[PDB]
RNA sequence: AUGGUGAACUAUGCCUGAAUAGGGUGAAGCCAGAGGAAACUCUGGUGGAGGCUCGUAGCGGUUCUGACGUGCAAAUCGAUC
RNA sequence: UUCAAAUGAGAACUUUGAAGACUGAAGUGGGGAAAGGUUCCACGUCAACAGCAGUUGGACGUGGGUUAGUCGAUCCUAAGAGAUGGGGAAGCUCCGUUUCAAAGGCCUGAUUUUAUGCAGGCCACCAUCGAAAGGGAAUCCGGUUAAGAUUCCGGAACCUGGAUAUGGAUUCUUCACGGUAACGUAACUGAAUGUGGAGACGUCGGCGCGAGCCCUGGGAGGAGUUAUCUUUUCUUCUUAACAGCUUAUCACCCCGGAAUUGGUUUAUCCGGAGAUGGGGUCUUAUGGCUGGAAGAGGCCAGCACCUUUGCUGGCUCCGGUGCGCUUGUGACGGCCCGUGAAAAUCCACAGGAAGGAAUAGUUUUCAUGCCAGGUCGUACUGAUAACCGCAGCAGGUCUCCAAGGUGAACAGCCUCUAGUUGAUAGAAUAAUGUAGAUAAGGGAAGUCGGCAAAAUAGAUCCGUAACUUCGGGAUAAGGAUUGGCUCUAAGGGUCGGGUACGAUCAACUUAGAACUGGUACGGACAAGGGGAAUCUGACUGUCUAAUUAAAACAUAGCAUUGCGAUGGUCAGAAAGUGAUGUUGACGCAAU
């Protein structure tokens, strides 16, 4: 039986006006605003949430500590350590193969 | 008084009836109890090794 | 009379492309000192959906080697070319498809998209859902090369200008019935204003060479000339033959 | 309405001050000749075109 | 239990249409929908996603191809094409 | 806004240069589920938030009061 | 004829928002099973397709050639749709 | 609609009490957008106005009333608009908006004549307007007014800017440790430059969970009925933002190595590119207990007195249920020649210029502490009287919240809460009407025409033709059954079992069998007439607002034409101008 009314002067249903109906000490129901969601941040490596870090709106991620928005290690909080583990990995052999690559046409020129 | 006769099996006949029978009870919603209760038994039984893995591995895929 | 509809169409009021959408213009690279004195190589982040497009384009990254920072063109997918691969951009390049070569380069018999037709216009010919260029000869003095456009139609653009090793994807768009109303519908939605289509023959006279008359008929003939005028210009402009295509067609 | 500008504002507060009767003491004047209010205006009457 | 005996997918279309055009959908439809073997990784998990666009389920690659269909029975001819003609640069 | 336990951070709270004053609780409540028993909350008013210690142990409490800085505005009840 | 003012109605495009009770049908995909020398064929399920269907709100406006026709109304009202 | 009282010269019409009804949560309830502009509230009060009335009012007179760091605006960008260097135009002005342009400003260094000249290095982004429904820093609960409140009062928060000082952390291995790892954390330096994320995104479907509502047991209260009956009927039992700890599907790590393949969703996906198994890591949507916070609020009883109005006591507890309803949300699945904004803005990381300790440095992304937050809007109506239709007009006009029964249901019909009871009145009931109904026998003989009306109808079961594009035609057609009451059977959850069964808890469904009645039972409400043909349009879709809804237009499908950009087609007075064009023949244009 208890109704609700909104409580801006927008009336209508929009992203930026979700309602949550709420019971106060005063035993009356009534409408509460409710910011839109946050969203997980993501790899951009991989794709996926990047996990250990924490989520909320932007602009919210400027009132807080810095560990919130960071994992320990190469490349924290910016991609998702299987990813970094890849590009570790090819790092490496890359810049071997490089030296491989080196002293074998060192030999052509030598040999031709 | 009424609500408490209905939970006896009164004023359900063919009379009393005017949305059809899936509407009532959606055949699916029946099915997926019926189902998700098959499926639990098995893992019952399995993971109490009333039945072996191999066996149970049929009767999932046959329930 | 009335201004007819065709004649509206050009003043582009509520006709303008629907704009919004889309991935922003597909182009190839400036022709700098990279691709025209070896290669530069880049890779296909991501292959994705051109709105009102038919065949997909291609976010391609490269390093820019005069400023530390990366530079994305945007290509039109060949077929088969993929996310992670390597994409090479150059006359002194390896011609596989996806790459970028001077029609110069190519051996004839080459199956090129998106070609150029001055050099360094970006891009300008069959970039369409299917189509590809074929080069069918070069002139080394003035270097010139010819080429097979979609059309049938052989042209001589210079060997400089380049063109993308393989055929555009998307293959076989038109060969699905658009079905119902709805289909195209949803298809021009994402195009510009063009459809439905009133038949000029349904209008009255005010609006259209063809309209009024006791029935439905164009009442004289509908093939019409060149040199006519704006606002007479509806029904086969031009046309140097009519009626149903007999026989083979194919340019001999 | 329900939420306006300043210069509508004014001009809405402008037209309230203008919405009283004749003070009664111009009536007694030398010479005198305004009977009544000739400018008078009724919110469910004459809309005030803004 | 067998539904249909020849609408197939098609049967969304009811009555409509005309059945020579169910047909020529169907025949494509049946194209797009369907699963694809991924060249690089060697499963199953390939799918379309709006024309042109073949993306595989795990390891994430995309493929430029057919509109309908993952190869194009031109473009493969293209591919070889290409083999051919670079194959004489080399050698 | 803010609970604590630690009898001896509490006790320094109290001493905060901003601790202006400060409000003591009693409510009546129960233990376990035979009887009742006194129980007291002990709030400080920081310039930006109200630290309350709830001490459970009627005892503690008496011994507690006393420790309070004469120089605090203490609100009894 | 000359020079001006209108898209607060309405027509159409764009941009950014919002909205639609409950039913009927049961399309691909999937599981189990049956027959058959073979090729292959059948049954039960599951699933939730469609400018699909019954029908409110919505939107429309078919008939009564209904009311009204110095009207509630310079286009409304009722039933039907 | 009614009886009474009170008020007043005057009461069918005002106030109040009583009665009868109504709207029935898709509202005649509670609020807003646009629009109005004071109508809001109080006092006074009837000449006109409110198509009878008037003591009443949205009228008249006279006053009072709209409080913000956190709600909006303000900022951002959208389609678009529009200056400027220009180029056209006799000219009003037209073009163009980064374009044929010498387009401008940040960081600290150089000063210790001094206030800010030059010294680096960048960065080439080159107007601005455009959203009170898009994007977006931050507030809640309680109380209070004649009339304001997320704005005041009270308590408790948070954000942004600015100042900074103490505590802690860090360093003799200078710019922390721990974990095999996913990663942990109270901190734990970081210029240019680059890069990544968040802002940031379609629709439908089922399935999972949250909240509020609905239902319901026990107890403590107050109220209702009591000829009779009912351990009864009704009702109160509440917990905000913010903060601490804890809480997750998903995802990932470690161990290990899989055919007898296993795991697994309602929905068939997964694994040697490492499954099932075991053990861990993260996101904190959401929830739990504690803080806020019982002092508030809610319900009572027990004393006081013209008053302001107190004063004193208590109680505010424990559970249950789920295809429930509404909304929120997740993991998935379907669809597309449709694949479903932008910018401001915030963070991260790569980088390592630089600056910085042992006689004492570095540290303000840890805690605590100080100062500040302007400007404009804030009333009320939102409609069968506050808006637009000459008006207090049966018309029009964008949206949120949403109880119980019956039923498939947000249907109809009855109710709780809240709100109405407004619409001139009295007496009669002729003709003719408008609107609602029935009618013996016949059954379209009426009429241009079955126009109108009647008939049908739900649900369960049985039964179903030509023809067909094989999808349909189909609820074809045609049938039977249906209430009350009393029983039977089937269908589920939770626990301990050495490495067969036992124990309880909570559900409407479905089939069956008795008995029962003036043979009635979808008992109101609700709810398809069918059939065989011809003509015509394939279908869904569209139009003459206000005499034509159709066979007319559209449509997919078919076919024809033009065009490779120095172009087709089309705009302009012109043009260093424009549409198609973010385009390229699987395209655009024209039939
Ligand atoms: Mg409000
Ligand atoms: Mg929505
Ligand atoms: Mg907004
Ligand atoms: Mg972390
Ligand atoms: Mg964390
Ligand atoms: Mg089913
Ligand atoms: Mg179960
Ligand atoms: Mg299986
Ligand atoms: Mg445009
Ligand atoms: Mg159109
Ligand atoms: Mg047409
Ligand atoms: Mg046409
Ligand atoms: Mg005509
Ligand atoms: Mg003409
Ligand atoms: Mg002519
Ligand atoms: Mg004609
Ligand atoms: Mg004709
Ligand atoms: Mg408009
Ligand atoms: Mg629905
Ligand atoms: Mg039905
Ligand atoms: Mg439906
Ligand atoms: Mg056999
Ligand atoms: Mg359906
Ligand atoms: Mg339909
Ligand atoms: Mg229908
Ligand atoms: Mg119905
Ligand atoms: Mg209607
Ligand atoms: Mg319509
Ligand atoms: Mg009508
Ligand atoms: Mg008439
Ligand atoms: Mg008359
Ligand atoms: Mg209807
Ligand atoms: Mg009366
Ligand atoms: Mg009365
Ligand atoms: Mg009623
Ligand atoms: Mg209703
Ligand atoms: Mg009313
Ligand atoms: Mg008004
Ligand atoms: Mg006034
Ligand atoms: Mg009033
Ligand atoms: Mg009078
Ligand atoms: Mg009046
Ligand atoms: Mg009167
Ligand atoms: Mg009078
Ligand atoms: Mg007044
Ligand atoms: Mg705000
Ligand atoms: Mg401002
Ligand atoms: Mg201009
Ligand atoms: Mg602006
Ligand atoms: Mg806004
Ligand atoms: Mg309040
Ligand atoms: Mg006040
Ligand atoms: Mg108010
Ligand atoms: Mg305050
Ligand atoms: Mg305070
Ligand atoms: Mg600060
Ligand atoms: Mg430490
Ligand atoms: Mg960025
Ligand atoms: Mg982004
Ligand atoms: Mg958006
Ligand atoms: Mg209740
Ligand atoms: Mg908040
Ligand atoms: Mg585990
Ligand atoms: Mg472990
Ligand atoms: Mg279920
Ligand atoms: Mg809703
Ligand atoms: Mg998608
Ligand atoms: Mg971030
Ligand atoms: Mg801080
Ligand atoms: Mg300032
Ligand atoms: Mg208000
Ligand atoms: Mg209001
Ligand atoms: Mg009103
Ligand atoms: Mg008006
Ligand atoms: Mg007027
Ligand atoms: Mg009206
Ligand atoms: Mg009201
Ligand atoms: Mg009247
Ligand atoms: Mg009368
Ligand atoms: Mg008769
Ligand atoms: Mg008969
Ligand atoms: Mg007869
Ligand atoms: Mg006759
Ligand atoms: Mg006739
Ligand atoms: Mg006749
Ligand atoms: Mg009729
Ligand atoms: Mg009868
Ligand atoms: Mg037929
Ligand atoms: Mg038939
Ligand atoms: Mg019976
Ligand atoms: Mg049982
Ligand atoms: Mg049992
Ligand atoms: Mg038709
Ligand atoms: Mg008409
Ligand atoms: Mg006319
Ligand atoms: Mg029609
Ligand atoms: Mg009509
Ligand atoms: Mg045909
Ligand atoms: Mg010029
Ligand atoms: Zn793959």
């Amino acid at each position: 039986a208890q109704r609700v009314t909104f409580r801006r002067r927008n009336p209508y249903n929009t992203r930026s006006n979700k309602i949550k109906v709420v019971k106060t000490p005063g035993g009356i129901l009534r409408a509460q605003h409710v910011k839109k969601l946050a969203t997980r941040p993501k790899c951009g490596d991989c794709g996926s949430a990047l996990q250990g870090i924490s989520t909320l709106r932007p602009r919210q991620y400027a009132t807080v500590s810095k560990t919130h928005k960071t994992v320990s290690r190469a490349y924290g909080g910016s991609r998702c350590a299987n990813c970094v583990k890849e590009r570790i990995i090819r790092a490496f052999l890359i810049e071997e193969q490089k030296i491989v690559k080196k002293v074998v046409k060192e030999q052509t020129e030598a040999a031709k | 008084a009424h609500a408490q006769s209905k939970r006896e099996g009164r004023h359900s006949g063919y009379g009393k009836r005017k949305g059809t029978r899936e509407a009532r009870l959606p055949s699916q919603v029946v099915w997926i109890r019926r189902l998700r209760v098959l499926r639990r038994l098995l893992a019952k039984y399995r993971d109490a090794g009333k039945i072996d893995k191999h066996l149970y591995h049929v009767l999932y895929k046959e329930s | 009379g009335r201004v007819i509809r065709n004649q509206r169409k050009g003043a582009g009021s509520i006709f303008t492309s629907h704009t919004r959408l889309r991935q922003g213009a597909a182009k190839l690279r400036t022709l700098d000192y990279a691709e025209r004195h070896g290669y530069i190589r880049g890779i296909v982040k991501q292959i994705v959906h051109d709105s009102g497009r038919g065949a997909p384009l291609a976010k391609v990254v490269f390093r820019d080697p005069y400023k530390y920072r990366l530079r994305e063109e945007i290509f039109i997918a060949n077929e088969g070319v993929h996310t992670g691969q390597f994409i090479y951009a150059g006359k002194k390049a390896s011609l596989n498809v996806g790459n970028v070569l001077p029609l110069g380069s190519v051996p004839e018999g080459t199956i090129v998209s998106n070609v150029e037709e001055k050099p360094g216009d970006r891009g300008a010919l069959a970039r369409a859902s299917g189509n590809y260029v074929i080069i069918i000869g070069h002139n080394p003095d003035e270097n010139k090369t010819r080429v097979r456009l979609p059309s049938g139609a052989k042209k001589v653009i210079s060997s400089d200008a380049r063109g993308v090793i393989g055929v555009i994807a998307g293959g076989g768009r038109v060969d699905k019935p658009l079905l119902k109303a709805g289909r195209a519908f949803h298809k021009y939605r994402l195009k510009r204003n063009s459809w439905p289509k009133t038949r000029g023959v349904a209008m009255n006279p005010v609006d259209h060479p063809h309209g009024g008359g006791n029935h439905q008929h164009i009442g004289k003939a509908s093939t019409i000339s060149r040199g006519a005028v704006s606002g007479q210009k509806a029904g086969l402009i031009a046309a140097r033959r009519t009626g149903l295509l007999r026989g083979s067609q194919k340019t001999q | 309405a329900a939420q306006k500008s300043f210069r509508i504002k004014q001009k809405m507060a402008k037209a309230k001050k203008q919405n009283r009767p004749l003070p009664q003491w111009i009536r007694l004047r030398t010479n005198n000749t305004i009977r009544y209010n000739a400018k008078r205006r009724n919110w469910r009457r004459t809309k005030m075109n803004i | 239990a067998k539904r249909t005996k020849k609408v197939g997918i098609t049967g969304k279309y009811g009555v409509r249409y005309g059945s020579s055009l169910r047909r020529q959908v169907k025949k494509l439809e049946i194209q797009q929908h369907a699963r694809y073997d991924c060249s690089f990784c060697g499963k199953k998990t390939v799918k379309r996603g709006a024309a042109g666009i073949w993306t595989c389920s795990c390891c994430k690659k995309t493929v430029a191809g057919g509109a309908y269909t993952v190869s194009t029975a031109a473009a493969a001819t293209v591919r070889s094409t290409i083999r051919r003609l670079r194959e004489m640069v080399e050698a | 806004a803010r609970e604590i336990t630690d009898i001896k951070q509490f006790l320094e709270l109290t001493r905060r240069a901003d601790v202006k004053t400060a409000t003591v609780k009693i409510n009546k409540k129960l233990n376990k589920a035979g009887k009742p028993f006194r129980q007291t909350k002990f709030k400080v008013r920081g310039s930006s938030s109200l630290y309350t210690l709830v001490i459970n142990d009627a005892g503690k409490a008496k011994k507690l009061i006393q420790s309070l800085p004469p120089t605090l505005k203490v609100n009894r009840l």
